[PDB]
């Protein structure tokens, strides 16, 4: 649908680093976002171009647990659409998400996930993951970084799956503040 | 090593 063509051509972008590919999402400025395991470097892969990464923070949650969520800052020649407005202010369910796709070897997909429950407690390979939701679909490899959107609300990064379902760790609007 | 925030 509309809104999701949008964000791909817009906010989308096909990443490669030393952990393989990944989706990512623009939010605004020079500000983007990847699942934590995707470990960008001094430097990222974006599009075919090397890309300078200046700031790379990684969210966890008030007790210190990994959200599985990487905020970098890009040393780039233009800014991304502000799409702050269109993360809700609360982590929120949705009714039948599109998980938005694109890497190099996964181009421009739309994936449809289905409902999206909030789950909460993850273990991710290993790694104990807060604040993540889940939905019924046979999520595979090479699908992190994917957006969950529905409706017009960006609501989710996929992080993982498990071959039945599949987990996406949830976004708030607070997590991209104004610097 | 990673810098954190918690968010």
């Amino acid at each position: 649908l509309d809104f999701a063509l949008s964000l791909l051509r817009r906010n989308i972008r096909q990443v490669q680093t030393d952990q393989g590919h990944f989706t990512m999402l623009g939010v605004r400025d020079r500000l983007a976002v990847l699942p934590r395991h995707s470990q960008p470097g001094k430097t990222i892969w974006i599009e075919h171009k090397l890309v300078n990464v200046l700031d790379a923070v990684e969210l966890v949650d008030e007790q210190g647990v990994n959200l599985e969520l990487t905020l970098i800052t890009l040393d780039t020649n233009e800014k991304f659409r502000d799409i702050t407005k269109f993360i809700p202010e609360n982590i929120s369910t949705a009714s039948d998400a599109t998980l938005v796709i694109n890497t190099e070897h996964m181009p421009s997909m739309f994936v449809p996930v289905g409902d999206v429950v909030q789950y909460g407690f993850l273990n991710l390979s290993g790694k104990p993951t807060h604040r993540t939701m889940m939905y019924n679909f046979p999520t595979k490899a090479g699908q992190a970084g994917g957006v969950v959107t529905s409706v017009g609300k960006v609501i989710g990064i996929h992080i993982g799956g498990n071959g039945r379902q599949g987990f996406c760790a949830g976004l708030k609007r607070s997590y991209f503040a104004s610097e | 090593k990673p810098v954190l925030r918690t968010a």
